[PDB]
RNA sequence: UACCUGGUUGAUCCUGCCAGUAGCAUAUGCUUGUCUCAAAGAUUAAGCCAUGCAUGUCUAAGUACGCACGGCCGGUACAGUGAAACUGCGAAUGGCUCAUUAAAUCAGUUAUGGUUCCUUUGGUCGCUCGUACUUGGAUAACUGUGGUAAUUCU
RNA sequence: UGGUGACUCUAGAUAACCUCGGGCCGAUCGCACGCCGGCGGCGACGACCCAUUCGAACGUCUGCCCUAUCAACUUUCGAUGGUAGUCGCCGUGCCUACCAUGGUGACCACGGGUGACGGGGAAUCAGGGUUCGAUUCCGGAGAGGGAGCCUGAGAAACGGCUACCACAUCCAAGGAAGGCAGCAGGCGCGCAAAUUACCCACUCCCGACCCGGGGAGGUAGUGACGAAAAAUAACAAUACAGGACUCUUUCGAGGCCCUGUAAUUGGAAUGAGUCCACUUUAAAUCCUUUAACGAGGAUCCAUUGGAGGGCAAGUCUGGUGCCAGCAGCCGCGGUAAUUCCAGCUCCAAUAGCGUAUAUU
RNA sequence: CUCUCGGCCGAAGCGUUUACUUUGAAAAAAUU
């Protein structure tokens, strides 16, 4: 209820199909809030699906008051797939990272290196 | 150095075969030996003595028969 | 080195570009092009950098490379373009034009024109020479050779082109009291008016330009580009007129900003 | 290469003379005044008056129509009257050499909360200043050798997250209401 | 902050050094609660190296006959994704160190009217009076047979 | 024709040449398909030659530490110059042939040394100066040492090849394979210096490339090199104790503050830590934000040096007795030791303080 | 300080040449 919501330098990226802004968090009782709940209160602001906003940056001040972050509202979540890194999608679920690390591929390159032909795809 | 994974056990023998060895003088000076193998053979089981054979490495200096050995209990 | 160079220093940078001490290690190198890399912008600062249109390099790739960055009227996709003066970029998705013109105090000011200016541009011709059975070429101060010029138009003049056709439209006569601005050297991007310029044969011939306030100052003919003929400029200046004022006033003019916007 | 700056400085000077009984007098009078911890903040205070000192008998020596003396002069001049340590009347650059030590201590900000009212002894205003306590128009300041400018001295509150200030008594109050 | 103090004599004044004093960098000793930055195998050995990694690369646009594929509709020359391989590019940058080196390197200043230059950008590409509605031989990848104790061998 | 300060420049005209180890004069791919059996719109790969960009490479002028117990050096084997050529991308003893005897030097040539890569710069400093600069930026050099190459626009390249020299790996004894002064790591060396961690998210670079790759670089770990901020407690009431204002001849009488001893009390504020969560981030950690817990002196206990003088602070007490030792220097110690070894107390700086060494 | 070519001025020589001094333009960023 005290959490509010600010936004200073706005501009509509039409290059990217976004709209940019810097938010201000007022808290002046609680902790860091959530990114969820950012994303809501900018889905109310800006009239659109929270499904689309990407929140990120967030530096809490000393004493504890504001927070300003960086935030992002796409027109579509197909421009958002295209235009957001892999990462940003990932924390709202929509990618899924592979789980090996790169010493293993490494090594794998060496080792199919080592080796001719159709003969690489088999070792591994 | 962590032993928890056999990779840093693996670490571990690896940094033990490459040392810089502190020497004991004493060791280095006397020739002595550990006992790997054990056997008795008594020469009157009423005396309780009899001849042993102890094999093991020879680790100190060159070991001759003529000096006496001692067995350190 | 055993060949040329591909990575720059971020310290070792032009200081025009207004790069940061701790963003990285390593700032664009540009491409080869029609401007030294001394000399100019690389599209990834100006779009990144100045038009904060894209946040890191990874973005202004994603942008140029969706075709929306025209150069003079042609679409690049090198994000380390070298674009310099005189220099048309226009961005049509968002319909914005800009020339990259040289700001009062040494950098490149974004100049946003309107978008009839936005079809022709300024050179300053480099060289003339005759070749292949008696045509004349120029060559500019932007690597535009042109063949069949006008007979009259020599070496040191500044010629109008329309972009499209890449052809001359007209020309200005390097001659005294002519409007003029300072490309190179300490003077850099001051506007003025040619008082008179002094031969020294086998050296550097050295220009005096007078200022709209009365400010005389000296180049050399390399950091010399006309604009205007006579007084009148044949293309839009930035916010400042070209006239350098010094520190006094530029502190008094920011005090007064101050007390005025509050 | 790595993107990493290694510009620092340093803040004081160690003396010439390390036994000598009036300077050890006088600053620990200055510390007794002024409830400091040690001699580094007087050395620092000591540092950064004669670096002021220097840079404006630097500008003395140029003519009095030199465009680097005039910009500079008021520059510095204009910093030294923000802090409070010059007053209006009296901002020309010879007065600047009459500058003293407790007058840049006077601005600190341990000093400004016990004149004010707000704590009760120096040493209480920097315990109150590390407690979290105060704050400077709206932001917790939690350095007692924060330098209060002019224009930021009139408002310096209780910090209203303190007990002191708007609510929430601390962990002792919490505890002894508890009791029974 | 433009500074000095102890020590030659019975005592004095000198010359004069030794010692003291402060900073700065290496090392080392004792000690160490919080927070922000942050140098770091240079010195001696440009000594020697186990192991692992540090340079690879495909767009609608050079070459797809590997069912490797879910898969067209079926005489559909080549639907699409595409391992491998040929072709092209890069691997001459970056990173490390300071052994050599004393008008040498390097710095500022000038010359190439005495040279070359991948790439980018612009110019030029029926300006030659003399089977083309498409030319020829192979070679990988693939199949099959092997050699050596051993190799990114063939 | 056009230009330069100056062409043996550029362009023009003529007579020919034009290398088989050969010069350009498109037998290439994609996307949409559309108009009078035929014409076509964009784009990608191309291309001899110009110019441009990044350069590179040879030159011009001036500038470097010590040394004369280095005074003459250079030229048979190029040293200085001329002529013609060879080679080279080009200018040139760059090399050859034929000639001339020149060239450098006390204004320090030549030789030797350097614990010598050069600059930007750093420490110190009144002013002048002294010393440092292996070290992230620019330039050079080199990949154990020398040497010779292939490919290529670019290398005399070493995470390319071929040798010899020195090392050194696997051997079935015939052969085969090497190069951390890259990143970690190890041995050795020493007074002397960190993890065989994670990521290509940031910065950029390479490629046929919006997609792949990068021990470049970034992020953590070690880190008292060094720099910045900054805890270890504050307050109130009482009992003594001072110094002031008023009234008193004075003594004294008070309501005015201050100070510690508190073997006196009292609750309040807290950060250290413990630890949900959010935030941070490629994923984390840290910082910041926050619930909950977390403070009475036997604690959540601050050290390092010193106490004759220089030089701040004991003629204290006990022990030793020219011994042990202290002492940068002057000196102390041989029975009252202000100097040793301790206890107490005191002094300086303080999360820091000693000592050795180089230097100012 | 001036005789010739061009619009009271611009070109051409200067003036024995320097040293000195003042000004102008060149002297990368970082560091100061």
């Amino acid at each position: 209820d005290t959490v509010t919501i600010r936004t200073r330098k706005f501009m509509t990226n039409r290059l990217l199909q976004r709209k940019q802004m810097v938010i201000d968090v007022l808290h002046p009782g609680k902790a860091t809030v959530p990114k969820t709940e950012i994303r809501e209160k900018l889905a109310k602001m800006y009239k659109t699906t929270p499904d689309v906003i990407f929140v990120f940056g967030f530096r809490t001040h000393f004493g504890g008051g504001k927070t300003t972050g960086f935030g992002m509202i796409y027109d579509s979540l197909d421009y958002a797939k295209k235009n957001e890194p892999k990462h940003r999608l990932a924390r709202h679920g929509l990618y899924e990272k592979k789980k090996t690390s790169r010493k293993q591929r490494k090594e794998r390159k060496n080792r199919m290196k080592k080796v001719r032909g159709t003969a690489k795809a088999n070792v591994g | 150095l962590l032993l928890d994974t056999q990779q840093e056990a693996g670490m571990l023998l690896r940094q033990l075969a490459n040392q810089k060895q502190q020497h004991l003088a004493f060791r280095d000076r006397r020739a002595y030996l550990f006992a790997h193998a054990v056997d008795f053979v008594p020469s009157e089981e009423n005396n309780l003595v009899g001849t042993l054979k102890i094999s093991g490495y020879v680790r100190g200096q060159t070991l001759n028969v003529n000096r006496l050995l001692h067995i350190v209990g | 080195a055993r060949g040329p160079k591909k990575h720059l220093k971020r310290v070792a940078a032009p200081k025009h570009w207004m790069l940061d001490k701790l963003t990285g290690v390593f700032a664009p190198r540009p491409s080869t092009g029609p401007h030294k890399l001394r000399e100019c912008l690389p599209l990834i600062i100006f779009l990144r950098n100045r038009l904060k249109y894209a946040l890191t390099g990874d973005e202004v790739k994603k942008i140029c490379m969706q075709r929306f960055i025209k150069i003079d009227g042609k679409v690049r996709t090198d994000i380390t373009y070298p674009a310099g003066f005189m220099d048309v970029i226009s961005i049509d998705k968002t319909g914005e034009n800009f020339r990259l013109i040289y700001d009062t105090k040494g950098r490149f000011a974004v100049h946003r024109i309107t978008p009839e200016e936005a079809k022709y541009k300024l050179c300053k011709v480099r060289k003339i020479f005759v070749g292949t059975k008696g045509i004349p070429h120029l060559v500019t101060h932007d690597a535009r050779t042109i063949r069949y010029p006008d007979p009259l138009i020599k070496v040191n003049d500044t010629i109008q082109i329309d972009l499209e056709t890449g052809k001359i439209t007209d020309f200005i006569k390097f001659d005294t009291g002519n409007l003029c601005m300072v490309t190179g050297g300490a003077n850099l991007g001051r506007i003025g008016v040619i008082t008179n310029r002094e031969r020294h044969p086998g050296s550097f011939d050295v220009v005096h330009v007078k200022d709209a306030n009365g400010n005389s100052f000296a180049t050399r003919l390399s950091n010399i580009f006309v604009i205007g003929k006579g007084n009148k400029p044949w293309i839009s200046l930035p916010r400042g007129k070209g006239i350098r004022l010094t520190i006094a006033e530029e502190r008094d003019k920011r005090l007064a900003a101050k007390q005025s916007s509050g | 290469p790595v993107a990493r700056s290694w510009v620092c400085r340093k803040t004081y000077v160690t003396p010439r003379r390390p036994f000598e009984k009036s300077r050890l007098d006088q600053e620990l009078k200055l510390i007794g005044e002024y409830g400091l911890r040690n001699k580094r903040e007087v050395w620092r205070v000591k540092f950064t008056l004669a670096k002021i000192r220097k840079a404006a008998r630097e500008l003395l020596t140029l003519d009095e129509k030199d465009p680097r003396r005039l910009f500079e002069g008021n520059a510095l001049l204009r910093r030294l009257v923000r802090i409070g340590v010059l007053d209006e009347g009296k901002m020309k650059l010879d007065y600047i050499l009459g500058l003293k030590i407790e007058d840049f201590l006077e601005r600190r900000l341990q000093t400004q909360v016990f004149k004010l009212g707000l704590a009760k002894s120096i040493h209480h205003a920097r315990v109150l200043i590390r407690q979290r306590h105060i704050r400077v128009r709206k932001q917790v300041v939690n350095i007692p050798s924060f330098i209060v400018r002019l224009d930021s001295q009139k408002h310096i509150d209780f910090s209203l997250r303190s007990p002191y200030g708007g609510g929430r008594p601390g962990r002792v109050k919490r505890k002894n209401a508890k009791k029974g």
